[PDB]
């Protein structure tokens, strides 16, 4: 019973992470290997985001994968067996990730940047999600306020429009 | 000019209570908008064709809900929807406005006016996708739906509650019928008694704007405006809102039916709305049946005609009317679509080309036109009076078998062609002149004894214009009793016949 | 006489249409891009106060 | 505790259920989603994967969410069975649809059982008098059989059908059933109507027939499942009562059709014609649980719409393989004002044999099938160049074969609000007298108008007599 | 300002993938450029792809687009010069002129896409348009008002009839006329602007009341396809704010749905009926509607649908009929026998043919012409196999007359006497509704059949019999 839905299409590797995980234990120290693992592929771009083409044979895929593994096996937990099977599969890495940060998000931290009318960042890490989204809008409208681009209030013209259509 | 002010005042209080009072959080953030239609991501918990509201205040409709993200029809065009863009889900199933106040307005597939005369008084809001009757709560045909046309009243009558398809080719007279029927129910619904008013209702389906101001029009000119009702779904429209005008138009509709009155909808083209669904399925990824039509244009025919029904006495007697049309391609019958809507309809009304040019003004292909209640649904006058007015359909099939092109055989055959042909001519009907029954009976009649002896063919045009005026001189007498009796007796037979010999006497 | 009256309806409801346009021009140019956004912050605390 | 899954899908008329358990419900079991307009069932058709079911809605899918909750019912849909079922109009799922209170059946089946085996497949070839002229003339149809009425739209199957209930049902004596499968409600109304006056349906008594309805403007699934309801009834009548069943199933074709609609958005392949691919596997396996067995006989009559007018459809046509009487109706001959419309041809029936009908009886109806056959060979001829070229054979033929055409056509009771004159019950034996009298050319001087619309030989004479008194 | 930079990500043959950043996509059917070496290329956005990609339609030739080539969106869609400034100029589908005489110099430019003008409609389908064609005066009159449609396969005469429409009609109109030219020969449009200029319908240096549209055939089908758009900007602006009566002229209405099908091919699209594009009904109609009369102005339309196959119940063909006033299809079976222009008599159809318009003479003359023309098809197929013989006197008579009308039918045009050799002939509405009413009375069943071929009224066919009868016999 995963805590979000990403309803499979290159998200069902993240999903089955999450479940392995949560089968036994490390929740966070598989998450923490797959930030670095995504850190270190950041930290050279022509060799950590063009090595993940689909033109690339299963036996240099392999060689790749080992080439991650690196910094005294800060890999960890099932993380491992994600690039393993993705080496056989599906080659880039990039988006099941942000698929798995997104649904540990969910499990433990609950937070969405909503607001409707304001066009804002409310970012709140508590799982009880009734009244401290209004404490993070008074903190966001508080502190801060750095764009605020609200992009024409759409009541004032929606109104408008129906006025003069009738 | 204090109304538009206090409109404006009204509805902005609307819109920051509704402000003040929202907190949509699962509203849904837009993917990838096509041609006329949206993905969105969100709205877990959007029901199944709910109306939403996009940001930029086009109006959608969810028909798939693929896991994660929905497909949204939109009731509109796609230059203002984009990428990343709220969409308010309304909370409640597409409905349409509905009650007597729609009656001498224009309005489109959502009920919203379009004729520039004001909103739109409804007594309530229906749902556009209604299940149609049971079994038990419908009633047998009976009362029939006077057409004013000759021919289709006597060999394939309509009545309230029936579905009679109007199948024929381009431009063969099927909105003409149409017309004519619409317009022939001016001389109840000027009345009182409802039980005989039929009120009516006009599905403009993807038929273009400048022939819905003619239809409009029309109907002003022979006050018939007043009691009619037109939801046009123009071909500029969204392709979702033709999809949907017709079931609105049958939810505006059951309102009379349910509320003891008679209603007919005539679902004129729906070939239109046929092709718009279909390229609502083409485009929600919803993989094609036959000639790329989608699998339920048979389900959705079905289910938005069978609303159409005679309810019963205990559901307060009403009943809904349908005229549904189909424009077939060079005169294929037997193709999908149209054998399809056949099967559906309560009969059908085939009108060709061929006919058409031929000289039949109503266009009536008596052969391939056949009504599923004869007896019933007609009027009691015309049905069987003298017996050969039950046989009439017998006749005309006689009468194409045995036509000009098979051997005239005998002074009977002679006498059987002439009858034929006389009485195929006098089934000719000037366009917008609705004939009523009281004037339909004796021209029928008049079409088994005095027809043979007619001058010239082309003479009988002339001769039943004479002879309804000869009905009106010191004759009304016997055309109120047909008209209001319903039923003719013996003598009323008699004098009908010595009326007739006078006439054609002279 | 009657549409001619509707359609004089109808073209004053065009010119309030029209003039419209310079009464959105008149809060472009207002600053008014910090009163709303107080308001429309208090109006969402209000909001989430109920629930 | 109940087996609970929640919707992740909801396609048109199909609904998309995911179950959080490894006890998944197996394939066509009922899925139940409580609704404000009621009870929604669904069934289960498809296994997606990651415990995910693809399932077709019974009911119409209007304001359903993702994330219902859907409960298993443990197996298939089970409909009511009995004596109970009798004198009641039965939904897709079993409820009655006319308020009469909640049917009190003790047994509930399901609507998917295995068909009778090879072994219990008990048949026979007795002869039923329907008293329709065609019908004991050229397609006999056999009692315990399996009878189609094939028809384009608009050509009499539903009339036709009708005849058969006026004539056969009343004086059936064993419990019969009624499916009507995507038809018109208001024809489901009439026939109601029609059976309460006939008296085989006594509200307030004991009836005799039993009413399923799947008319079309039901969801393609309910439209799919109604048969098998009704079919699943006269089974258990069969077997459990042992009583001989009449199931009716007015144009069977529309199971077909709601297959073939829930098959493109089931992810299968379209076969030709745009139908499902499994179209004759599942319509086999509805026709074949229609059959007399060791423990009862089933005298089912199924009508069946052909699209297009187009006998060579891959239903209609893979679904004369399964019937033992065809009645084929085709719009041609109903365009000559034959209503019965039955083209006399291709309506053919195992029974038209000597052993079976008698000596007299095939010599008789091969004599009017070679007639008919000589006609329609001289379609052409005539309309193009005339009847004059003929040979005076063959104008005899012609002539002759006018008249049987004409004599074909039979008033049908129920069909007086069209023709305007009263049914006739013209027996088997009347039937073959006068068209072995025909076929020797004794009326060849009477008209070919005393043959139309006419029931016996004497009503031919009589009509005869009549035309000649009034033509003087 | 700031530029909206997009890269290009997919180059599908006409359709082009542009991705963008966070908060920057263009909406649908805005226009994008790019700085090709050869000029400027602009992209329509067809559609949303998601991520912050948009599906985009040429309006040119996408060779040499190299993917992540910068993308500059214009900030709306395609924009048109309007105004008396185009009459007289020759303008593509971008809106830059093409007749090489310097830009344009247009106060505004309107968008290619505009909403329909809902019920701002008129019922004024009561002015017959005197055409000057016998045939088409008197089966199927043309609406001032209203939208002709002029169907016909390949040959038939479908740019001979048009041509002769605009030589007949807009050199003494009063208004503007619009000609787009969708989807049809280079050579046929520079030959038909020379024609104008020769008869000074279009002067250089002068009035010049009519502007040209063009982007033929030989442009991808982005082009084709919005064509006819920015032809009805073009023709909307003069009907709205000139407030006059256009003359519009579209050469090839179906080329805009073969478009469309083409780009839909290309665009993701499960393919309709024939392999058609889904929304071919509802681009149709979207087109369809920007034609119409209007409060302000009126316009003719005046189209010519090509059918694919010689096929009338093509779902392009079949769709456009709804969306049009009055039509005329021509018949390549007609062309055989040499009858010509080829509309067929008894396919055409008008709305206008009604007594309460025409006059209940006109009107029975008409109706009693396609008497006699459908029962000469009903009964062709006898006079094939049998002959006249077979028939009694009455059916003979009504064969031989109505052979004789179906002959008349055929009329010479002013823009077509290279091909017939005889001068054209412009017949008025009384002249020829007299002439076919002489004719069905029976006083010319004496003159010979052939009399009636390439002749104009009644008096021409009694000169024609005469030189028969006299010079060659
Ligand atoms: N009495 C009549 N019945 C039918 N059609 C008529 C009659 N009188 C004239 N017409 C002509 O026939 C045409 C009917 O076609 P219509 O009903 O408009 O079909 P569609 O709406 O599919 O084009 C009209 O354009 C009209 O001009
Ligand atoms: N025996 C008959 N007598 C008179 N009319 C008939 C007869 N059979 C068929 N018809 C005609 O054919 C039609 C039959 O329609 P119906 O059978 O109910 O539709 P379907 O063929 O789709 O079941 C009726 O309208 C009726 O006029
Ligand atoms: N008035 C006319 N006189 C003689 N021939 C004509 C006339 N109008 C058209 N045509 C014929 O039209 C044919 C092809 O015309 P056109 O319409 O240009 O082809 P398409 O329809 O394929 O573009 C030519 O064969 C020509 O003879
Ligand atoms: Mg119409
Ligand atoms: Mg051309």
């Amino acid at each position: 019973p995963p805590p979000v839905r990403l309803f499979g299409v290159e998200g069902t590797y993240a999903t089955a992470l999450y479940q392995a995980a949560a089968k036994n234990s490390s929740i966070d120290a598989a998450f923490q290997s797959l930030q670095k693992v995504e850190s270190t592929v950041k930290k050279n771009p022509k060799l950590g985001h063009l090595l993940l083409n689909p033109a690339l044979s299963l036996k240099d895929r392999n060689s790749v994968i080992d080439a991650i593994v690196e910094t005294h096996k800060n890999l960890d937990g099932y993380v491992v067996n994600l690039l393993k099977v993705l080496s056989e599969n599906n080659r880039l890495g990039c988006f099941e990730k942000i698929a798995s940060d997104f649904g540990v998000l969910n499990d433990a931290h609950n937070g969405l940047l909503k607001g409707t009318v304001t066009s804002a960042e409310p970012l709140d890490p508590k799982s009880f999600k009734r009244i401290e989204k209004a404490l993070s809008a008074s903190k966001l409208v508080g502190q801060g306020k750095s764009l605020k681009l609200e992009n024409v209030v759409k009541p004032e013209i929606k109104g408008g429009l129906i006025v003069e259509l009738g | 000019k204090a109304q538009p002010t206090e409109v404006s005042s009204i509805l902005e209080e609307r819109i920051k209570g509704v402000s003040d009072e929202a907190n949509l959080n699962e509203t849904g953030r837009v993917l990838a908008v096509g041609d006329g239609i949206a993905r969105v991501f969100g709205l877990n918990n959007i029901q199944a064709e709910e109306l939403v509201e996009f940001s930029s205040g086009v109006k959608g409709m969810a028909l798939n809900l693929e896991p994660g993200q929905v497909g949204i029809v939109l009731f509109g065009s796609d230059r203002l929807v984009k990428e990343g863009e709220l969409v308010k889900r309304t909370g409640n199933i597409v409905d349409v406005p509905v009650g007597p106040g729609l009656l001498g307005r224009v309005v489109d597939a959502l009920g919203n006016p379009i004729d520039g005369k004001g909103p739109i008084d409804a007594a309530g809001r229906s749902r556009a996708q209604v299940k149609a009757p049971g079994i038990l709560p419908r009633r047998s045909v009976h009362e029939p739906v006077q057409t004013g046309l000759k021919a289709v009243d006597a060999l394939v009558p309509i009545g309230r509650g029936q579905r009679e398809l109007i199948i024929g080719d381009r431009q063969t007279g099927k909105t003409a019928v149409a017309l004519d029927t619409i317009l022939n129910q001016k001389r109840w619904n000027n009345g009182s008694d409802e039980s005989k008013k039929l009120y009516c209702v006009y599905v403009a389906v993807g038929q273009k704007r400048s022939t819905v101001a003619q239809l409009v029009q029309t109907l002003e000119q022979h006050d018939a405006m007043k009691y009619s009702i037109i939801v046009a779904a123009t071909a500029s429209e969204a392709a979702p809102l033709q999809y949907l005008a017709p079931f609105t138009a049958a939810s505006i509709g059951e309102w009379f039916r349910d509320n003891g009155k008679h209603a007919l909808i005539v679902y004129d083209d729906l070939s239109k709305q046929a092709v718009a669904y279909r390229q609502l399925s083409l485009l929600l990824r919803r993989p094609p049946g036959r000639e790329a039509y989608p699998g339920d244009v048979f389900y959705l025919h079905s289910r938005l005609l069978e609303r159409a029904a005679k309810l019963s006495e205990k559901e307060g007697s009403g009943s809904l009317t349908a005229l549904p049309v189909i424009e077939t391609q060079g005169g294929d019958v037997s193709a999908y679509i149209p054998t399809n809507v056949i099967s559906i309809t309560d009969g059908q009304i085939f009108l060709e080309a061929e006919l058409f040019y031929k000289g039949i003004r109503p266009a009536i292909n008596v052969g391939l036109s056949v009504s599923r209640v004869g007896s019933a649904a007609q009027v009691k006058a015309l049905k069987q009076v003298a017996g050969s007015l039950k046989l009439f359909l017998a006749q005309y099939r006689e009468v194409a078998a045995f036509a000009q092109f098979g051997s005239d055989l005998d002074a009977s055959t002679k006498q059987t062609l002439v009858r034929g042909e006389r009485l195929t001519q006098l089934l000719k009907q000037n366009q917008y002149s609705p004939l009523a029954t009281e004037e339909q009976v004796p021209l029928i009649y008049a079409g088994v004894n005095g027809h043979l002896d007619g001058i010239e063919l082309s003479r009988i045009g002339e001769f039943e214009s004479s002879f309804l005026s000869y009905l009106k001189s010191n004759h009304n007498e016997l055309l109120t009793e047909i008209r209001e009796k319903g039923e003719l007796s013996k003598e009323l037979l008699a004098s009908l016949k010595s009326a007739t010999e006078s006439f054609v006497a002279t | 006489w009657v549409r001619y009256e509707a359609s004089l309806r109808q073209l004053e409801q065009r010119q309030l249409a029209k003039s419209v346009i310079s009464r959105v021009q008149s809060e472009l140019g207002n600053p008014k891009f910090q009163e709303k956004v107080l308001q429309q912050s208090i109006s969402e605390i209000e909001q989430l106060l109920s629930k | 505790t109940p087996i609970t899954g929640k919707v992740t899908a909801v396609i048109g008329a199909i609904v998309d259920v995911h179950f959080e358990q490894s006890e998944l419900p197996a394939i066509l079991n009922a899925l139940e989603i409580k609704t404000p307009q009621g009870k929604l069932v669904l069934e289960v058709a498809q296994h997606l994967g990651e415990n995910t079911v693809r399932t077709i809605a019974m009911d119409g899918t209007e304001g359903l969410v993702r994330g219902e909750k859907v409960l298993d019912t443990g197996g298939p849909i089970s409909v009511p069975v009995g004596r109970e079922t009798l004198g009641r109009i039965i939904n897709v799922i079993g409820e009655p649809i006319d308020e009469r209170g909640p049917i009190k059946s003790k047994l509930r089946k399901p609507i998917h059982a295995d068909p009778p085996s090879f072994a219990e497949q008990s048949t026979s070839a007795e002869i039923l008098e329907t008293g329709i002229k065609v019908v004991d003339l050229l397609a006999p149809y056999a009692r315990g059989g399996k009878i189609g009425l094939f028809g384009g739209a608009g050509v009499g199957k539903t009339v036709f059908i009708q005849e058969l209930i006026n004539n056969i049902a009343k004086a059936h004596g064993g419990f019969s059933v009624f499916t009507g499968v995507g038809e018109r409600t208001r024809e489901g109304n009439d026939l109601y109507r029609e059976m309460k006056e006939t008296g085989v349906i006594n509200l307030e008594g004991e009836s005799k027939v039993a009413l399923v309805f799947g008319q079309m403007n039901e969801p393609p699934g309910a439209r799919a499942r109604v048969a098998l309801t009704g079919l699943t009834i006269a089974e258990y009548f069969r077997d459990e009562e042992g009583q001989d069943v009449l199931l009716f199933i007015d144009n069977i074709f529309r199971f077909t059709q709601a297959g073939s609609e829930v098959s493109a958005l089931l992810g299968r392949i379209p076969s030709a014609v745009g139908y499902q691919p499994t179209l004759a596997t599942d319509m086999g396996l509805l026709q074949e649980r229609i059959t007399t067995t060791k423990k009862g006989s089933v005298t089912s009559v199924q009508a069946v719409y052909v699209p297009a007018d187009d006998l060579t459809d891959p239903a209609p046509a893979t679904t004369f393989a399964h019937l033992d009487a065809t009645t084929v109706l085709s719009r041609g001959i109903s365009e000559l004002g034959i209503y019965p419309a039955v083209d006399p041809l291709d309506s053919k029936s195992r029974l038209l044999d000597a052993a079976v009908v008698g000596q007299e009886h095939y010599d008789v109806a091969s004599k009017v099938q070679e007639t008919l056959q000589t006609y329609k060979s001289l379609q052409d001829i005539i309309a193009i160049l005339g009847m004059d070229e003929l040979s005076e054979q063959d104008k005899l033929t012609v002539e002759r074969a006018r008249k049987i055409q004409r004599f074909l056509s039979q008033p049908f009771a129920v069909a007086e609000v069209f023709t305007g004159i009263p049914g006739k019950l013209v027996r088997l034996k009347d039937t073959v007298a006068s068209f072995k009298a025909v076929l020797e050319g004794k009326y060849d001087n009477i008209p070919e108008h005393a043959f139309y619309m006419v029931g016996g030989i004497e009503d031919v004479v009589a009509k005869a007599e009549k035309l000649a008194a009034e033509a003087n």
